[PDB]
């Protein structure tokens, strides 16, 4: 608890404001009194599969924070070839290798936002859904829509899809469980319950 | 004019915007609306002082990221 949390209080601050008066679209939210862990919560881009849907993050800040940037990771499950579909992971340049002081939370949010209208598959987190980014782009979006729905409480669904998830939870399985398995391969319904 | 925090009995840390002239009763009205819970039953400790209805934030000398408590 140095005397460079001040930056932090200024920086929530500033995202506070910013949501108000300039948009709906973050939110941040406290966890510790000392000023290290966060609840940031971004809004879903417009077209985009992730449309209509509110993503929540946790952010960990560190002992350096004006330099080497914070730890962000995403709590509700997203499908993006630079967000892990399991652990949540963020594959951002400003993350690791790029980032710089001048950078504010809302500035990280405002990026996270930009990476979900426009994935980066070459330099990927999850190579399963960049893969399928690459060669199947319409089921990709399909998929990601269909994530979005049932994680980021994003309105529509394709029915499709849903009639497998639940021919297959019928079986007895995970909804979860058999969400990554149908997404995972190509939406086999053959092969996906083959994935035990 | 300023962002408050509350931190409840399960340390979670519920942000208020509020102005130093806003009372004690119009904050937990706040308080009720944000989470629900009504202001019977319902205290506000700053430091060692429970916060008294009548009163503003501003003769509590509360200021911008202060930390109150919630009881009951």
């Amino acid at each position: 608890a140095n005397i460079a949390v001040q930056r932090i209080k200024r920086e929530f601050k500033e995202v506070l404001k910013s949501e108000e008066t300039s948009k709906n679209q973050i939110k941040v939210d406290l966890v510790d009194e000392n000023f290290t862990e966060l609840r940031g919560e971004i809004a879903g881009p417009p077209d985009t599969p992730y449309e209509g849907g509110r993503y929540q993050l946790e952010i960990k800040i560190p002992e350096t924070y004006p330099f080497n940037p914070p730890k962000v990771r995403f709590i509700t499950k997203i499908w993006h070839p630079n967000i892990s579909s399991v652990t949540g992971a963020i594959k951002l340049d400003i993350l690791r290798d790029q980032w710089a002081a001048a950078m504010t939370l809302r500035t990280v949010l405002l990026s996270l936002q930009a990476l979900l209208a426009a994935a980066e598959p070459d330099d990927p987190q999850d190579a399963v859904v960049a893969n399928q980014y690459k060669q199947n782009p319409e089921m990709f979006k399909q998929t990601a829509r269909l994530w979005a729905h049932v994680y980021a409480g994003a309105p529509v669904s394709s029915p499709e899809y849903t009639k497998k998830i639940e021919n297959l939870c019928a079986m007895g399985f995970d909804r979860n469980a058999v969400i990554v398995a149908l997404s995972s391969k190509s939406w086999d319904v053959e092969t996906a319950t083959e994935l035990l | 004019k300023m962002f408050i925090f509350v931190k409840t009995l399960t340390r979670k840390y519920i942000t208020l915007e509020v102005e130093p002239s806003d009372t004690i009763e119009n904050v937990k009205a706040k308080i009720q609306d944000k989470e629900g819970i009504p202001p019977d039953q319902q205290r506000l400790i700053f430091s060692g002082q429970q916060l008294e209805d009548g009163r503003t934030l501003s003769d509590y000398n509360i200021q911008e990221f202060s930390f109150l408590h919630l009881i009951s």
